[PDB]
């Protein structure tokens, strides 16, 4: 599983 | 003017889709709301806008690889910021989600010119606090990449930076164990992440624990040179990570495609 991540 | 200058279109993720009507340019409207603000500034003239902005401006000259800033307003409770809109466009989270861990040429290519556009801004006096994946475009047709979001930038300074506002598993160890930095040497540790990321597919630590860990595990096959630039990169010790100089004449890095090269071998 490869995610964004926010700030 | 503001609403009729430009016709506005569909949500982009708040920022919209807009085409200057005075002569049909591509833009992007972002909006910003000032409760959510933390950090301000003043421009040349002296007024006090958004650090957001006052960064846009310090950079947006000339041309290059950092998405330019072409306009703002002032709202009773927000600002809006008109910005380039290269079309067709995908930015580089999505590539590597789709297209996986990228081959060398092209991590190479990118690469580079994240590090000419990352000069850019340090050269402006810039520091961007949020390089990543997310926050680079690709312009498909030219095979040029765009720096976006410099709201977690700040000032460039010599001195120590206690506060950060970008993303935590892009922050370098010092952030982590000490809640203090040096601007070029986080940056750097960012950069060596997000080439990680270019030729593994995804970044190398999620967790606290691996973060300081510096323990950088190989998940696709990548080539000797390569992987000794990225460990470089992720020095734990900030004086040990390599200059932007040291970058860009490290061995690896050499023989660079040319953007248009890089376009009709790689994204036409
Ligand atoms: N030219 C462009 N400039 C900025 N964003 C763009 C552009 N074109 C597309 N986008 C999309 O808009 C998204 C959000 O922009 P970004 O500048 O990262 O704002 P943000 O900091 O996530 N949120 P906020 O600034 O609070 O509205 C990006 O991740 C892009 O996919």
């Amino acid at each position: 599983k490869r995610r964004r991540h926010p700030s | 003017p503001l609403e009729s200058q430009y016709q506005v279109g569909p949500l982009l993720g708040s920022v919209y889709s807009g085409i200057r009507v005075s002569d049909n340019l591509p833009v992007a409207i972002k909006h910003v709301e000032k409760d959510r603000i933390s950090d301000w500034g003043e421009l040349p003239n002296g007024t006090r806008v958004p650090m957001e902005v006052v960064l846009l401006k310090k950079v947006s000259s000339g041309f290059s690889g950092v998405i330019r800033l072409l306009d703002w307003f002032e709202r009773p409770d927000s600002f809006v910021l008109i910005l380039e809109r290269p079309e067709p466009v995908q930015d580089l989270f999505d590539f590597i989600t789709e297209r996986g861990a990228l081959q060398e040429e092209l991590a190479r290519s990118f690469f580079w010119q994240v590090l000419e556009a990352v000069r850019h801004c340090h050269n402006c006096g810039v520091l961007h606090r949020d390089i990543k994946d997310e926050n680079i475009l690709i312009d498909l047709n030219r095979g040029e990449l765009k720096l976006i979001d410099f709201g977690s930038g700040a000032l460039l300074k010599d001195t120590v930076y206690t506060d950060f506002d970008g993303t935590r598993v892009y922050s370098p160890p010092e952030w982590i164990r000490y809640h203090r930095y040096h601007g070029r040497s986080a940056a750097v540790w960012s950069l060596g992440i997000l080439l990680y990321d270019m030729v593994c597919g995804d970044i190398p630590f999620e967790h606290d624990e691996e973060i300081i860990g510096g323990q950088v595990f190989f998940r696709q096959r990548v080539s000797s040179e390569c992987q000794h630039l990225i460990r470089w990169c992720l020095a734990l010790r900030p004086s040990d990570r390599p200059t932007f100089e040291e970058i860009q004449n490290h061995p690896w890095m050499q023989d660079v495609l040319l953007p248009q090269e890089t376009a009709e071998i790689h994204l036409h």
